[PDB]
């Protein structure tokens, strides 16, 4: 989904 | 934090440490996040976007370590939650990326300075340290690619901002990075600010007072060769902040 910064503590990390 | 020192909250003592309740009853890290006065923390919107039920998070100043009781260290629960209602995510942008927290313990007190907890001060309107100025870094995020944990010891790094100009190159970030951030990295690509860092400071010296410049909010990688880290630019948005608290 997505990694990094912005990321944190979201479904798609 | 990529790089860096690991340091204590007396040397950051404005650093909110945000944690999350799991249905279940675990307690996972989430952000980092910054204290702008006695009932207000501010951190980044996408650190709570999918979860934004105020309850579920616990936020935590004058903390060293990310799971041991530091001596001084004050536990809050959040009263009022405010994310940014223009709030947007791109493949790697971030927009509007700031948040508010109302802090309040259970008794119903806010933060009471001490020596491991102070306020940081806000920017003035406009009002940024130029490029190539030096500002600190502060947060739990993870250390190498390969962290499956974040640190036990809260980290620093020293990163210089970048300019607009050069952050909107063609391998830098082209169009994606806005007049609204601020790009910061370290010159020879070995230091940065990493995933679960969001949230938390950006802190320069603007003339001779130590000042939230940045909030951390988003970047390709973590200390990779041509893309900084990029952090919510606080001197845009002090109408939004003085409105909402």
């Amino acid at each position: 989904g997505x990694l990094g910064r912005g990321c944190e503590n979201h479904r798609c990390l | 934090i990529i790089g860096g020192e690991f340091t204590t909250i007396e040397n950051q003592p404005w650093f909110a440490a945000i944690y999350r309740r799991h249905r279940g009853g675990s307690v996972t890290y989430v952000c980092g996040g910054s204290l702008i006065s006695p009932c207000w923390v501010i951190s980044a919107t996408h650190c709570f976007i999918d979860y934004p039920k105020k309850e579920d998070y616990i936020v935590y100043l004058g903390r060293s370590r990310l799971n041991s009781n530091t001596q001084g260290e004050m536990k809050f629960e959040v009263e009022n939650l405010i994310l940014h209602k223009d709030y947007s995510a791109d493949t790697l942008a971030h927009h509007n990326d700031i948040a508010l927290l109302k802090i309040r313990s259970k008794e119903g007190r806010c933060a009471q300075p001490s020596r491991t907890i102070q306020t940081i001060a806000l920017p003035s309107m406009y009002n940024d340290p130029q490029f190539g100025t030096s500002c600190e870094i502060t947060g739990f995020g993870k250390e190498q690619s390969t962290d499956y944990l974040y640190p036990e010891q809260l980290k620093m790094t020293v990163v210089k901002l970048i300019s607009h100009r050069e952050c909107q190159q063609p391998h830098y970030y082209g169009s994606e990075v806005t007049t609204k951030m601020l790009c910061a990295a370290d010159p020879q690509w070995k230091t940065d600010s990493c995933q679960g860092d969001s949230g938390g400071p950006l802190v320069c010296s603007l003339q001779g007072r130590m000042t939230l410049t940045g909030i951390v909010s988003w970047g390709r990688g973590c200390a990779l060769k041509d893309k900084p880290g990029v952090y919510t630019r606080v001197s845009h948005f002090l109408p939004w902040i003085r409105s909402h608290t």
